[PDB]
């Protein structure tokens, strides 16, 4: 399999989440919509860095190694998206929403600069997202959740899920960065793209998946 | 739960079949330490790959 | 549930452990074949090792 | 890691287990006891097979590969026991448990046999373990449950819990049978050896945990 074979695959599994998020919301009223369109933007533009992947497109040379500018440049697009749609979901006003997305948005920039790195440096960047990674997981599981706790069930419930899901998920994504090519390349650049395929697919179109399917039962009771 | 678990099982294999293509590939060449590589990565990504399923079933099954 | 999660993560990189000194022990004959070897029974026993460990997982934060 | 290092990793996990049972059980009444002392047999038994592999006996030569008598005559005498403790579990009668230790008896002892011939028609004693095993399931999950679906809201709980774990992961032995030494020898000796310790762990020393764990807050309310 090789990588562009990958590359497609992610953009087929992102496009068949985005269109299940779209048809979806078809049924939604003025206070669904907004996390129907958010779960679009989330995988139509995974879907479309895939295919800008899968066209051969960004594959950047470092040193020794190859990085993907739009995987990197995908991230900092949607995982601010994931983040809102967390911080509705908890109730979060825009002071609170600009905490998050600034210490989601430090992650992904030091990632992506890291990446780019070609000198030992790369890791003080890493160093860098993965301090404000434990400060983005603090505030998921603190704050936010005390915030979603005064919610109704129906919403906590999904917060809780969803909150659980991206938690234990995101944190691998550093270990891939660390083992990967812009680490040590223990892992080949095909196990490397698979890996992340994979992740992004549950993180992105799983995540919607749960929430289409909490969203279902609570307008249906 | 079962959508969920077949997914997780048949996307095991078919990560498992990537590995093996890679380290059937790096043997094409003779190279000892070319299959080492690619053995390593498999055994990494593996690895990986358990916390990424074992992540999402007990985020889906535990409340 | 975590004591469980804990030991499900740490036997997976024991068995990785294992697996990668398989492949390196292997890797030092020099012999390709024996790697590739080495490396499909990696693979193979880690895909087991999911289905294990998603097994007790599923069936204890199952019901 | 040698094989030997893998059998007596696999005694002391029994052996801890059996320590865990027995003291458990000092706690017991006259319902209980049976439960803790089919426990401390089935790891104690467990416990003694992994010993006598890894002192080096046992050890047969079949053809081409090596075939571990002790871990076939640990299971011949220990899966009956884990067989019973979910019949007492569901409320079986006599007559009910002798078709499940039947049946059971028969997958073990096919699978030795198997593992013991040379020829290829070692797959037709494989095959006939591997019928036996479905009846055995249909057992566990048909009239068992049916049976246990009789018996307190507690006790209901625990048989379904264990018969899940024994369901699930009793079906992965016969696919390590087949790809391990056995059978086609595509998982070295060493991962077939390591797979056997964890799986055995967990159907034997993790089944007994749950076990502890649940009788423990049964009495403690
Ligand atoms: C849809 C894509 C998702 C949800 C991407 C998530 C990516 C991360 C959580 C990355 C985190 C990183 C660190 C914590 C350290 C620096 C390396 C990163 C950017 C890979
Ligand atoms: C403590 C040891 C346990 C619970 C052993 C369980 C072993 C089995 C469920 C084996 C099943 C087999 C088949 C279904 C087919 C023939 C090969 C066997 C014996 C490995
Ligand atoms: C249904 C869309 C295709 C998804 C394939 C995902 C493969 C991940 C890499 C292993
Ligand atoms: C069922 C909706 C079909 C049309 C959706 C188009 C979405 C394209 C995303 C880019
Ligand atoms: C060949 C090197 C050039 C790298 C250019 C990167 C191309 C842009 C990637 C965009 C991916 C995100 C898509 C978001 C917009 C919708
Ligand atoms: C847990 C996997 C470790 C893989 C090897 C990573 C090697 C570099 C780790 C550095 C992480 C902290 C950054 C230090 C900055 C100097
Ligand atoms: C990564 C380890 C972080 C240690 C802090 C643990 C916080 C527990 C909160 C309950
Ligand atoms: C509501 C209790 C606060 C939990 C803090 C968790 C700390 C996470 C460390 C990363
Ligand atoms: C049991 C729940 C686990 C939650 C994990 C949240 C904290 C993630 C910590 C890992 C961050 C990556 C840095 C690794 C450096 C080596
Ligand atoms: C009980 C909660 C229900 C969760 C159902 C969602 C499961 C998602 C499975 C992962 C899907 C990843 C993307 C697949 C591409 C098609
Ligand atoms: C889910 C995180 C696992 C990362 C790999 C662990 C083993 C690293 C050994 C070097
Ligand atoms: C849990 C059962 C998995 C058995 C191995 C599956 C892959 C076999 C390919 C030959
Ligand atoms: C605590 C007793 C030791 C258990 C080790 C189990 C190793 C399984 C093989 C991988
Ligand atoms: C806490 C009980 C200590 C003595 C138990 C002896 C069990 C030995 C099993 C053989
Ligand atoms: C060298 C070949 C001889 C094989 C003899 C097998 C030895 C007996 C194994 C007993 C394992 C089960 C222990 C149960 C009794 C307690
Ligand atoms: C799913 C893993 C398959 C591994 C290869 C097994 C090869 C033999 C399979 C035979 C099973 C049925 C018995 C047929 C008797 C003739
Ligand atoms: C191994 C496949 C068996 C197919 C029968 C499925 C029975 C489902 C019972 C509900
Ligand atoms: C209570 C309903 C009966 C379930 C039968 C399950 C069949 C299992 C096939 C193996
Ligand atoms: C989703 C729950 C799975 C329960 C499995 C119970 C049935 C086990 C079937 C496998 C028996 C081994 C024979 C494999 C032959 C190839
Ligand atoms: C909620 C149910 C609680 C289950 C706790 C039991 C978990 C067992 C973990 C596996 C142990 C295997 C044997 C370890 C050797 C010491
Ligand atoms: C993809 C489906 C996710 C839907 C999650 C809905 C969570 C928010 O719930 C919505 O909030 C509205 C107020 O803004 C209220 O009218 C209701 O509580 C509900 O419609
Ligand atoms: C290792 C601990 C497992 C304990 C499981 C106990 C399940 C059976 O429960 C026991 O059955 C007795 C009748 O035989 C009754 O006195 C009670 O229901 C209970 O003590």
């Amino acid at each position: 399999v090789g990588l562009t074979t990958l590359f497609w695959l992610g953009a087929i599994g992102m496009l068949v989440g985005t269109l299940a998020f779209a048809w979806a919301g078809r049924d939604a009223g003025s206070g669904e919509r907004r996390y129907y369109v958010t779960l679009v933007g989330i995988s139509g533009i995974a879907a479309v860095a895939y295919v800008v992947m899968a066209l051969g497109v960004g594959w950047v040379p470092v040193a020794e190694r190859t990085v993907f500018a739009p995987r990197y440049i995908d991230w900092i697009l949607t995982t601010p998206l994931i983040v809102y749609f967390l911080g509705l979901l908890a109730g979060l006003d825009s002071r609170e929403f600009g905490i998050v997305i600034t210490l989601n948005t430090v992650v992904m920039l030091a990632g992506f600069a890291g990446a780019m790195v070609p000198g030992i440096e790369r890791y003080a960047l890493f160093g860098m997202g993965a301090v404000a990674f434990l400060g983005l997981v603090y505030y998921l599981v603190g704050p936010m959740t005390e915030s979603a706790s005064q919610r109704s069930s129906g919403i906590k419930s999904l917060y809780v899920r969803l909150r659980n899901l991206t938690v234990i998920l995101w944190a691998i994504y550093p270990f891939i960065w660390l083992l990967g090519p812009p680490g040590v390349a223990l892992l080949t650049p095909t196990v490397d793209v698979a890996l992340i395929v994979y992740l992004d697919l549950v993180t992105k179109v799983g995540f919607g998946f749960i929430a289409l399917d909490a969203a279902a039962t609570l307008r249906a009771e | 739960m079962g959508a969920v678990f077949i997914f997780v099982g048949a996307l095991t294999v078919l990560f498992g079949a990537i590995a093996y293509g890679e380290v059937t590939a790096a043997a094409a060449t003779g190279d000892a330490a070319a299959v080492q590589e690619a053995a390593v990565s498999a055994i990494l990504g593996l690895i990986i790959l358990l916390g990424i399923n074992l992540g999402l079933v007990a985020a889906t099954l535990g409340g």
